[PDB]
């Protein structure tokens, strides 16, 4: 199957739950903590980027962030702290810092992207703490175009801000300037967008009765009109839907037009039971409602339970989808478009994936892959760009989980196996299995018995097993950072840049001819007996023959023939001529549903698909 | 003819706007506000553009202290005229969507009234 692997951005700090953003299109996350009051902006795999404070001239009031909203196609954040002063956060682009063009492959992006928020700046909007009069900016909402702000604070001041972006000589700044300042009858909770199909118009919710939306006539009036106290409001811009949940629970979807009015069109009386309730007293708190977008036109909510509650707006139908077990508290929930999959987090410590059958009965359709028990109470569940979910576990404690495939192997000698982020457990058929546990997270694991190597990212580290004391040690590493690498008893092939470095155990080279941009840099390697198969990013494939002095080539590059489809994972036969080729699809890491064979004595590349079998 | 209005743009930190001059070469709406206020927008007057009232660029201009009361054009190049209550007047070139102050002129006696193109263009009052 596969995992999460954990990654703990290391802060004391209290981090509020309420405060945990992402990027919808770029891969970053942005977080707030107290005691320190900071901001941490880290990558999609929590790697810290960079740390931010109040900008100088503090006289030690280190303010508190209240706020956080990201620029929808910039990377660009926005800021508004405990004193309504709103500071705004940017990283220099890549293409500003001029430098060479081969930054293509995710790694160096990775490292450009890290030196530039450590290159980063802090800006200051003028007059905004006079123009929210030194109140804390409780929300913040970019347009759907993302040239448009909207700040609402506590003291009921809403402003709209322009966005000016400034090309300066060197480089590019972004400023915010007021335009109206008006107020609400209440603290505005949750500040949607509206997009006419550019057109500047904000619904807003103070949690209480009624919405209010504000358009260019600079008029503050209401959508819908409900009796009771509103909690959340669901926005959909394709439908222009506005699904409310009640704080009893009750359904009001409206239909709203170009006239921003709200029609219901279902809305039926739902008898939940009020016999010896679970009022959250461990928290000391109303319990959370929680409802999100499970797939256009499909609604779920979880009302807190142990069941999942999913209302079809087609049809009209609610239902309910249980968890594989019963106790289980659902806490928070979100959904990813991109995968078809919802996440669901659980006061026990339990995150349940829902995948989207076509990613009988139509509650079917969903069905829960991959249960992983962390343990730890989750506050917020946030997703990101690429599909990687934080999580806020303790209230001061945050956690990146990131969806990968188990790595694991089997030379012939031992079977090494991952079970966790860095714990690998490696067996023979001689029983010695034993536990090791590594640094940092397993990312690549290769065993050519006793030497076993695992690659962490940034570099790899190779152990040897002495059997006859059972003893392993690290010796020493490689820093390279391709996905492609692989231990034998001749060597370690790994690549290095453009090259692909065959080396000894004590790192003795052995092969060594520069690779061209044209040839590529190779990402995918397996490596067995004496027979090897090398996959670029290119979807060029090199079989090759080690040997004990040289990597003859079973001769040259080919190309394979299959949105796009990529190469994940080959293993070639033992005769060295066949290729067994994993394929994905689209941009998004897709598993396929086929599977691929090249035989380089015909030189064909069959294949077999596994959706016949629903596998 | 029929009026009826379309759309209404605040420029920013709502300062009163006191001179508003268009330009047929390309479309360039300039605006001025007081406390040394310039704004430049450029709408495209298209079809594309006409329905939907496209506003395709903004870009603030600074050079000027008091209020920018007398802003003028010049069609055939593209040229603007500024002037202020303080009686700073600076004519403006574009390039590249960037406009160049070209002249500042103070006569720092009187206050200037009003500007004046000839039709082709060539001599400015």
């Amino acid at each position: 199957m596969s995992l999460f692997v954990v990654n703990a951005p290391g802060h004391e700090g209290q981090l509020k739950e309420q405060l945990i953003v992402a990027h919808k299109r770029r891969p970053l996350l942005a977080t707030a903590w107290v005691n320190p009051p900071s901001v941490l902006i880290t990558n999609s795999e929590g790697e810290v980027l960079t740390q931010v404070a109040d900008p100088p001239g503090s006289t030690g009031r280190t303010h508190q962030p209240t706020a956080l909203t990201w620029h929808p196609n910039e990377e660009l954040l926005v800021i508004g702290w405990s004193n309504g002063e709103m500071s705004l956060w940017s990283m220099p682009s890549v293409s500003s810092l001029a430098l060479g063009e081969d930054y293509t492959t995710a790694a160096a992006r990775s490292a450009v992207q890290l030196i530039a928020a450590k290159a980063a700046t802090q800006s200051s909007a003028e007059g905004a703490t006079r123009e929210h009069a030194s109140g804390a900016v409780v929300a913040s909402e970019w347009s759907t175009r993302g040239l448009y702000l909207v700040s609402a604070s506590q003291q009921r001041h809403v402003v709209m801000w322009m966005l000016e972006k400034i090309p300066a000589e060197t480089s590019v700044t972004f400023k915010l300037k007021p335009l109206w300042s008006v107020q609400s009858r209440e603290p505005v909770a949750r500040i949607i967008h509206v997009p006419s199909k550019d057109d500047i118009s904000f619904l807003l919710a103070d949690g209480g009765t009624s919405v209010t939306a504000i358009n260019e006539d600079q008029q503050l009036f209401p959508c819908v009109t409900q009796q009771e106290q509103i909690a959340s409001v669901l926005y959909d811009a394709a439908t222009r839907t506005l699904v409310t949940l009640t704080t009893t629970s009750m359904i009001e979807v409206y239909a709203v037009g170009e006239d921003i009015k709200g029609t219901s069109t279902l809305r039926r009386k739902l008898s939940a039971p009020a016999t010896t309730p679970t009022v959250s007293t461990t928290t000391g708190e109303r319990i959370a409602m929680s409802m999100v977008w499970a797939s256009p036109g499909v609604v779920a909510f979880g009302s807190g339970d142990d069941r999942l509650r999913i209302l079809d707006l087609s049809s009209g139908s609610l239902d309910v989808l249980l968890l594989p077990q019963p106790d289980l508290h659902v806490s928070s929930l979100a959904t990813f478009a991109a995968k078809g999959t919802m996440i669901v987090g659980t006061v026990e410590g339990f995150l349940v994936v829902f995948q989207h059958h076509a990613a009988a009965t139509e509650a079917s359709q969903w069905e829960a892959m991959t249960v992983h028990q962390v343990g730890k109470c989750v506050d917020r569940v946030v997703l990101t760009a690429l599909g990687d979910v934080a999580l806020c576990c303790g209230g001061s404690e945050l956690q990146v989980l990131h969806e990968i495939i188990r790595k694991r192997a089997w030379d012939g000698v031992a079977a090494a196996t991952q079970i966790s982020s860095d714990m690998v457990v490696i067996e023979s058929i001689t029983g010695c299995q034993c536990l090791l546990q590594n640094k940092g997270n397993v990312h690549g694991v290769s065993i050519a018995f006793p030497n076993i190597a695992l690659w962490n990212g940034s570099q790899i580290d190779f152990y040897m097993i002495d059997e006859a004391t059972s003893e392993i040690t690290f010796i020493n590493f490689v820093l390279t950072t391709s996905p492609a690498f692989a231990i034998h008893r001749e060597g370690l092939i790994y690549v290095k840049g453009n090259r692909i470095v065959f080396e000894t155990m004590q790192l003795a080279p052995i092969a060594q001819m520069t690779f061209t941009e044209s040839e590529g840099v190779p990402v995918i390697m397996d490596i067995m007996n004496d027979y090897l198969v090398v996959v670029s990013s290119k979807n060029y494939l090199r079989l090759a023959r080690i040997s004990t002095r040289d990597l003859q080539q079973l001769g040259p590059a080919r190309p394979l023939t299959f949105l796009e489809v990529s190469v994940s994972g080959a293993r070639v036969n033992a005769q060295g001529r066949r290729v067994a080729l994993m394929s994905t699809l689209g941009p998004l890491a897709l598993p396929d549903t086929r599977i691929w064979v090249y035989d380089s004595d015909t030189d064909k590349m069959s294949f077999f698909d596994f959706g016949s079998r629903n596998e | 003819m029929f009026v009826y209005l379309s759309k209404r743009i605040a420029m920013p930190n709502g300062v009163k706007v006191t001179s508003i001059a268009w330009n047929d070469g390309q479309g360039w709406l300039a605006c001025g506000g007081e406390k040394g206020l310039l704004k430049v927008l450029k709408v495209d007057g298209g079809p594309q553009g006409q329905r939907s009232g496209g506003l395709s660029s903004s870009q603030t201009l600074e050079g000027h202290d008091t209020t920018v009361d007398l802003v003028t054009w010049n069609q055939q190049y593209c040229k603007l005229t500024s002037s202020d209550v303080s009686g700073r007047i600076i004519v403006w070139v574009l390039h590249k969507g960037m406009w160049f102050e070209e002249m500042v002129n103070n006569r720092n006696s009187s206050r200037v009234v009003d500007f004046a193109w000839n039709p082709s263009g060539t001599k400015i009052c």
